[PDB]
């Protein structure tokens, strides 16, 4: 809904509250990159160009967008740990910054590992950024947190990935927004009526 | 004299009223930001309010 809400980025004004424009700039780039897919990604700010040449004046967060748009996936970290270390220190972002980086890493590793089947994961540490033990525990963490829709193997050092259909997980946010609004007329059934 | 109480001129407006109609009468339009409309106004040489 933020990007959403940030969808115009022309009638949005040099304002008293972002006396930089360009910080509006930051921060609808900030949320859209999560917010919207690829095709949106490849239409909308990528050919925008009153988006464009205001992160024209913008080095790093030109390199940071079009890092990930662009599968430079290793510098890709290095303006990651950048631009989460500056929402860290941030005011209005430090409630979320933790959430942030979070989500785009799982992000990354679905736009890389959902290309092929058959990756090994020993191509992952120079090809997409360092430390192989690392991107053992971060990817199994995934795995293990029921996102990431992989499966990775060990002893042969492989990582394998499937398709999942839209059935099962479809299913369990209805189980889980079922499950929570029993929950809540319950409550309600039981505040009624002493 | 003793019928009119009070008479009261109106007179076409300069680059100053002419400006503030475009604020008022602009605000319902979906701009874009940027606009100068000094420079319209200017290019008006005073017509009317309408």
């Amino acid at each position: 809904q933020a990007a959403e809400l940030f969808l115009d980025t022309v009638s949005t004004f040099t304002s008293y509250e972002l006396m930089d424009y360009k910080t509006f700039v930051t921060y609808t780039v900030y949320v859209s990159m999560i917010a919207l897919e690829r095709p949106d990604l490849r239409e909308k700010v990528i050919k925008g160009a009153e988006i464009l040449e205001v992160l024209h004046s913008l080095p790093a967060v030109r390199q940071y967008l079009f890092s990930l748009y662009e599968c430079r996936y290793s510098v890709f970290f290095q303006s990651l740990a950048v631009v989460e270390q500056e929402m860290k220190k941030d005011w209005l972002f430090a409630p979320h910054y933790r959430y942030y980086v979070r989500e785009m890493r799982i992000h990354a590793y679905s736009q890389l590992l959902e290309s092929y089947r058959s990756l090994t994961l020993g191509y992952m540490a120079e090809a997409f950024g360092v430390g192989v033990e690392f991107i053992d525990q971060e990817l199994s963490r995934f795995i293990a947190a029921g996102r990431l829709h992989c499966k990775i193997d060990k002893v042969n050092e492989i990582v394998e990935t499937n398709r999942p259909d839209s059935k099962n997980w479809q299913y369990q946010e209805t189980i889980k927004k079922g499950d929570l609004l029993l929950n809540r007329v319950q409550k309600l059934s039981r505040v009624i009526n002493m | 004299p003793g019928r009119i109480d009070r008479k009261i001129e109106f007179p076409p407006p300069n680059e100053e009223a002419r400006l503030d109609i475009l604020k008022i009468h602009s605000r319902k339009m979906n701009l874009t930001r940027g606009i100068n409309l000094r420079k319209i106004a200017e290019l008006m040489p005073g017509a009317s309010g309408a």
